[PDB]
């Protein structure tokens, strides 16, 4: 069992930042890969960045290419998504999700454990 | 042409005469050596420019006949000097001069200043040829400086040593004339490993090979030779186990200079692989052994003699008195192993005994001796039936040679087994003397004087009218008497008729009216295995003529119970593979099917169904493909047959392996209608099924996310024709993602839930309004009209409480193969029945009938409808109400649980040691009748309709049995169902006690744990409940310690305290101890050895190996955790795992990890990370020459980091080893996802090149597609590295292993992506990578 709780979203201006952040709680030591998705009012749930736990190797979707920080702390159990430049098609519903499995991260594996999100509203 | 340039070059020799007559004349101010020798070759010129490109080779190859017919070395040196301005000014090309110099026939090292003359000229012009003909002149320089003698003149020295400077200047690096790998492969192909360079060269050719020295170990896997494999005769074989069947070495790619343990025969890879019972088919595809020809391997021949030498060793030493430990479990190994390599014809029996005899000749004391000769026995007695007699005379010297002479060897102790391996000197004799009366002449063959004794035992007893089985008398003869032709019907006839029964009256089966023959006692498996090969093969011929004897005399008697239960022992024998199992499939089966004996075949597939063990794959398939042929056509519309058809195919598709799916099922692409059936959907789902766990295990779709173009496209594309279906969510979720994909698309709708009631109830008013039976009989059994009379029945009994007697009538005309759709029909009603009732005694009456129609009325078995249950579409509630229904079908009432309670506690699953199995199986099925023929309907029926159906033979099976599979399935649908969790720990608790009778238990739950890795992880009192209560259902069957760690036993054998068990670093060393040991041969062996031909498991390490991964899925640990103790065994200074057998421990680790789900061995990628970032990778402390000991692990090292670093390299090593292609597909990803971004420096990119160069040749082999994102990847890390690094130390090294993989593996495949990198590398590196493009 592996619990998430987003926070740090709301409704903030285009172009400007903001800066997610994930308690991660439970049985921690499970989880080989991290990652940030988000889903539109009325579109399919996509992935943002990904990340393996350990190593702290990051990898980022080509929507926000370059605009987008993945981060963890270790110690703190947190995960972090820093989002630069935020544009209004930026508009979803932020979650961060576990998972064991390395084709999670290198492939499209599901991942297994997921948190309640949080509302990101870019004008 | 040729007098042209005869006249051309007599002037140039003249005009040079004159000129060194008179010198001074004409010199004023002439150049500086240069147009006087332009000058010179003028007429030459203007000849040279009127020719053709076709003559130009022809004009230089006549030009250097005329220098070398030249008898002053000063005229030869001027016209090399007109020769040498002719190149340079571009006048003659070099490469045609060089080849037409150095193939000159009059250039020979004898004639020493035309050799110094000739390679001076090469030296200079030889720069100008291209890198492709600088590597032929290499070829034939070096073959020219090999014809020199090792001794020669001290004079002559210096002008020989003018070609070992061309040499040098080829060899030379800075001057790049050709790529250094092109150099050594020249090299090496004239000085192999083992061969000395010549004196000429010496040091030049020895250096320039070492600087290929880490180019080798880039390629090669460390510690290869000691990483041993676990024997799976099951899915195709692994490359990396192959071997040269002519020197037993790996096959290398390239000539560079690998270890020298790479060049030696593997001798310990192929004797631990024969030493192992069921190793035949690997060894076999090891060696290449797909019987071609008499292939006479004398490199396995003399293996196989070693194994014989090493039997006779063991067979000293202690052993005492009773059995052997080991010895006699190698002899009663060498005794199957080594027929099958002289019968197909790979050992030749006479050069082995005389290779024996060489290898035996004075070697100690010969304590084996019996053994020896009970082995070469095998082979006398059944081949000397045609093979010539000069094959087994060499027998003759090792029987003088084992044996004492002078005295009498007086007879054994005929009550013990060990009397036949006593007699089994004389029984060689008798062969070779009857081959020698049976054409009689020539060379008579008289018995010796020591074996006087056992001869007169042999024939006094010979000549007995009874003899009895009291004692191994019998045994005896047949073992001496096989090859004689009225002497064998004596005794081989004397335990045939002990288990056919003729006479003495009969003996009752289950059900009513089928009688048996009387003998029920079957021949001992001691017995059997006291007889020879030869005398086997007659007992099978003989059981299989009565049979088919029996099914054409159209009898209804049916076969004793001691024949069927002897035949399915001497079907385990692989060594009479041909006449056993081969002939059961292809000639037995099909005889008796086409003589309609049906009470026979019944038999026939109950045997198989409950005594056989290892069968392959194929053989299989084979009886699987006869299956469903079987219930399709030939009017098998029994309900007793078609039960036992089904229930067969059941058990072959779900034991199917893993590994073993995929390369027998993708031989029926071009028709899958033959494995497939045409109307069980039950069969074909439990198909789909068994590739979702198949495909899952071996990770076959790992890297592929479509099905399409696989081999199990066609397969289920075919299987939605004749059954098609959907798959529940809780269920389809589970499958690999190809597979959903697959089921998303091609869906099926499904009639409604009201539609399904509406149709029963309208259905049920037209039963009740009725009164011509005519008519109701043809309506409700009308063909592909609705099923619903077991819904009509259903609502028969719950109004009326009983069946009119057109209800028998009805069920009788519809027929057992269309009754299931009923039951499937039956399936979904009764869960909308439960799905929408109130409870109390509404709820309770549907339970009370739901059983009477499976045991009151016996409508329908309980495992058929459980199975219909467990195989529906239901979804939600609805598939929480379905299983509820299972679970109320196996617990509510006390029927089911009371056979299974008493079948357990009175009966053992090890047939094979049963005296009385058919007394303990009569004595069930006469407390527990079970009808199969609606008895029970017809019993309690209006006018009773009397039944007097012929049941067919039932040796085995009982309903407990046949449920084991199914609850097998069960178990997989509440493990994915979440809220119908608790309902499956009852069931465990009940009826978790009938896995004692499964036949692969420990396979089952490796499978589950595997499978389910997503479903357990998060309940692992529900993981520890399945484990604990499979596992413990064989304690009082199985020796203690067979399966469980000591550990394990005493730490999560305990309630949960909200502190489960953690296990330390001594428990996974001494978990992975046991499969070291065990890999290892160990005396007293951490577990126990069990008679494997009656295992699931081939052999101790395949047995070792499952229960360990078995046991670290049942730890409440996550596999990330488990998997980095793993590796924390090895890669962490640890006692109790002693180094300088480090590889030993590496191999184990990476065979247990590989088996393991992906959460476990994917934290390799974590650890090599961590290396990669470690000081000995990141500091730019420079060495002098390459780094070997930072990747390997044999070196001693300066630092822990060091000593980790390359420990990583070769675990990483041993992980991939033994991984699947699947596993292996997430390297290139790991390689520019993981990898890619943090190499920057060049001990890092060289750490990289070490990890994955091995293993390019399997990517090459298995999955193109990675091998090229590798080959980038390589490059990609060279320009990052180039980028960040002032100054690059190894660019030698690293451009050699470049151009290996260029030459070996990418060829051309990567150019344009590799040249884009290569323009942005330092001119330092384009200068080495000058020819990558080419």
């Amino acid at each position: 069992q592996v619990q998430l709780v987003e926070s740090g979203g709301g409704l903030v201006q285009a172009g400007a930042s903001l800066r997610l952040s994930c308690a991660v709680s439970g049985r921690t030591g499970s989880i080989y890969t991290m990652g940030w998705f988000r889903q539109a009012p009325g579109k399919e749930r996509e992935v943002v960045a990904r990340t393996t736990w350990t190593p702290g190797s990051t990898k980022y979707a080509d929507s926000v290419k370059g605009r987008v920080a993945i981060s963890r702390d270790i110690a703190k159990n947190t995960l972090y998504l820093q989002m630069n430049n935020l544009k209004p098609e930026d508009t979803a519903v932020y979650y961060c999700a576990a998972c064991a499995y390395g084709t999670c991260y290198y492939g499209d594996r599901a991942y297994e454990y997921w948190g309640q999100g949080t509302q990101v509203t870019v004008s | 042409m040729e007098t042209q340039l005869q006249s051309i070059f007599e002037e140039v020799v003249k005009t040079e005469v004159i000129e060194e007559a008179f010198p001074g004349m004409f010199m004023d101010t002439p150049e500086d050596e240069k147009t006087k020798l332009i000058s010179c070759l003028g007429a030459f010129r203007q000849f040279w420019g009127g020719l053709s490109q076709e003559s130009h080779e022809q004009c230089i190859q006549w030009i250097v006949k005329f220098i070398h017919g030249q008898h002053s070395p000063k005229r030869i040196s001027f016209l090399y000097d007109c020769l040498a301005m002719a190149v340079e000014t571009g006048l003659l090309p070099p490469r045609l001069v060089c080849e037409s110099l150095i193939n000159s026939d009059t250039l020979e090292w004898e004639r020493t200043q035309l050799w110094a003359l000739t390679f001076k000229l090469v030296r200079k012009i030889i720069g100008g040829v291209d890198y492709k003909g600088v590597r032929d002149l290499l070829k034939v320089i070096l073959e020219k400086i090999l014809t020199i003698p090792n001794t020669v003149s001290s004079a002559v020295v210096q002008q020989l040593l003018a070609a070992r400077e061309v040499i040098a200047y080829i060899l030379e690096r800075n001057a790049c004339l050709l790529p250094a790998y092109f150099a050594v492969t020249e090299i090496r192909k004239l000085y192999p490993e083992g061969k000395l360079p010549h004196w000429l060269l010496g040091n030049l050719v020895s250096d320039f090979v070492d600087t290929f020295r880490p180019t080798a170990r880039i390629n090669s896997i460390c510690g290869r030779c000691s990483l041993l494999p676990v024997v799976n005769n099951s899915g195709a074989i692994c490359n990396s186990w192959k071997l040269d069947p002519a020197t037993l070495r790996f096959p290398l790619k390239g000539l560079l200079p690998y270890d020298k343990d790479l060049f030696e025969p593997q001798t310990a890879l192929l004797r631990y692989v024969l030493e192992q019972p069921y190793s035949r088919d690997m060894v076999c595809n090891m060696l290449g052994l797909n019987k071609q020809h008499k292939q006479r391997c004398p490199v396995l021949e003399d293996q196989l003699v070693d194994l014989v030498v090493y039997a006779m060793e063991r067979s000293e030493t202690e052993e005492k008195f009773d059995d052997g430990g080991t010895s006699q479990l190698l002899w009663q190994h060498l005794s199957s192993q080594l027929i099958f390599f002289v019968l197909f014809q790979f050992a030749s029996f006479p050069h082995m005994v005389l290779s024996l005899h060489q290898k035996l000749a004075g070697r100690g004391l010969i304590k084996g001796r019996d053994h020896l000769m009970w082995v070469l026995l095998q082979f006398i007695s059944g081949s000397i039936q045609k093979n010539a007699l000069a094959d087994f005379l060499p027998v003759m010297k090792l029987f003088d040679l084992l044996y004492p002479e002078k005295e009498y060897i007086p007879v054994p102790d005929i009550n013990k087994p060990q009397s036949t391996h006593a007699f089994a000197m004389t029984c060689i004799w008798i062969h070779l003397n009857r081959k020698a009366q049976n054409d009689n002449s020539k060379l008579q063959i008289p018995i010796p004087h020591s074996l006087r004794l056992h001869h007169e035992f042999l024939q006094q007893s010979l000549r007995n009218k009874s003899l009895q089985m009291n004692d191994y008398k019998i045994a005896l003869l047949c073992n001496a008497y096989s090859t004689n032709s009225e002497c064998f019907t004596l005794p081989m006839g004397a335990l045939v008729e002990t288990i056919y029964g003729n006479g003495i009256m009969r003996i009752p089966l289950p059900g009513t009216n089928c009688m048996a023959s009387g003998s029920i006692t079957p021949l001992p498996m001691n017995l059997l295995d006291s007889l020879t090969v030869h005398a086997k093969m007659s007992l099978i011929h003989s059981i299989a003529t009565r049979v088919i004897k029996l099914a054409h005399a159209k009898s209804s008697v049916a076969l004793a119970p001691a024949l069927v239960e002897t035949y399915s022992r001497l079907l385990v024998y692989m060594e009479i593979e041909s006449l056993g199992i081969k002939g059961f499939i292809s000639q037995l089966l099909p005889t008796v099917f086409k003589s309609h004996a049906w009470g026979i075949l019944h038999t026939l597939l109950e045997m198989f169904s409950y005594r056989m063990h290892h069968i392959q794959p194929h053989y299989r398939v084979q009886l699987l493909s006869h299956l469903h042929t079987l219930a399709a056509v030939a009017q098998t519309n029994q309900n007793q047959l078609h039960l036992c058809v089904e229930s067969t195919a059941l058990r072959l598709i779900t034991a199917l392996g893993s590994s073993e799916v995929q390369p027998q099922f993708t031989r029926f692409l071009s028709d899958p209608k033959t494995v497939l059936s045409a109307e069980s959907e039950e069969l074909n789902r439990a198909l789909i099924l068994t590739l979702a766990r198949a495909t899952h295990v071996t990770d076959f779709f790992t890297g592929s996310d479509s099905i399409q173009g696989t081999w199990c496209k066609d397969i289920l594309q075919t299987i939605m024709s004749f059954t098609p279906h959907n798959w529940a969510s809780h269920t389809l979720s589970c499958f690999p993602g190809p597979l959903q994909a697959f089921f998303k698309q091609n869906n099926v709708p499904q009639e409604s839930r009201f539609n399904l009631k509406k149709n029963v109830e309208e259905e049920y008013r037209k039963w009740k309004s009725m009164s011509n039976e005519n008519d109701i009989i043809t309506h409700f059994s009308m063909q592909g009209s609705p099923p619903l009379f077991l819904c009509l029945l259903w609502k028969m009994l719950l109004e009326t409480d009983h069946i009119n007697q057109i209800g028998y009538r009805v069920l009788e005309r519809i027929g057992a193969r269309a009754l299931v759709a009923h039951v499937r029909t039956f399936a979904d009603f009764l869960v909308y029945e439960f799905s929408t009732s109130a409870g109390g005694q509404q709820l309770n009456k549907c339970i009370e009938i739901l059983n009477d129609m499976v045991w009151k009325y016996n409508i329908v078995t309980l495992d058929r409808l459980i199975l219909c249950l467990a195989m529906r579409s239901h979804e939600g509630n609805e598939a929480q109400v379905c299983y509820f229904i299972i679970q109320l079908l196996l617990l509510k009432p006390n029927d089911f649980r009371n056979r299974v309670s008493d079948f357990v506690k009175e009966n053992s699953p090890e047939h094979w040691l049963q005296n009385d199995w058919h007394t303990k199986h009569m004595n069930y099925h006469k407390k527990y009748p079970e009808k199969l023929y609606f008895e029970g309907l017809a019993e309690q029926v209006d006018p009773p309709v009397q039944i007097q159906s012929p049941y067919l033979p039932i040796y085995f099976g009982n309903v407990c049995l046949r449920f084991l599979p199914v609850f097998d399935i069960v178990i997989h649908r509440f493990l994915e169902l979440l809220p119908v969790s608790k309902s499956l720990e009852t069931l465990l608790d009940h009826l978790g006690g009938l896995y004692k009778f499964h036949d692969r238990p420990v396979t089952y739950l490796y499978n589950t744990l595997h499978y389910y890795e997503m479903h357990l992880r998060d309940r692992a009192f529900l993981k520890r409940k399945l484990v604990h209560a499979i596992i413990g259902s064989l304690k009082d069957n199985r020796p203690q310690g067979w399966c469980l760690s000591d550990t394990y036993l005493k730490c999560a054998m305990n309630a949960r305290e909200e502190n489960p068990w953690v296990p330390d670093d001594t428990y996974y060393c001494r978990l992975i101890g046991r499969l070291v040991d065990t890999m290892a041969g160990k005396s007293p062996g951490p577990f126990p050895n069990c008679d494997w031909r009656f295992n699931e498991f081939p052999n101790p390490a395949a047995h070792a190996l499952h229960v360990t991964c078995v046991e670290l899925m049942a730890l409440a640990v996550s596999g990330k955790e488990v998997g980095n103790a793993l590796l924390n065994v090895v890669l962490k200074s640890q006692p109790l795992v002693p180094r300088e057998n480090i590889t030993a421990w590496m191999n184990a680790i990476g065979l247990i990890i590989t088996a393991l789900p992906e959460p476990y061995w994917i934290v390799l990628h974590d650890r090599i990370v961590s290396v990669i970032s470690s000081p000995s990778l990141t500091s730019e402390t420079e060495w002098v020459g390459y780094p070997f000991r930072l990747f390997d692990f044999t070196a001693c090292h300066q630092s822990y980091s060091e000593m980790s670093c390359s420990y990583t390299l070769a675990l990483a090593h041993a992980v991939w080893h033994h991984s699947s292609i699947g596993q292996l597909s997430l390297i290139p990803k790991f390689l520019t996802e993981v990898l890619l971004p943090i190499v920057k420096t060049e001990f890092q990119l060289l750490y990289v090149y070490h990890l994955v160069g091995p293993f390019l040749q399997r990517f090459q082999q298995e999955r193109t597609r990675c091998m090229i994102e590798i080959g980038v990847a390589f490059y990609d890390m060279l320009l990052n590295v180039d980028q960040c690094s002032t100054h690059l130390n190894y660019m030698d090294p690293i451009c050699d292993f470049l151009y290996h993989m260029k030459y070996m593996f990418t060829g051309d495949s990567v150019k344009e992506q590799v040249e884009k990198i290569i323009c942005n590398l330092k001119p330092a590196l384009k200068l080495r990578l000058r020819f990558i493009t080419h």
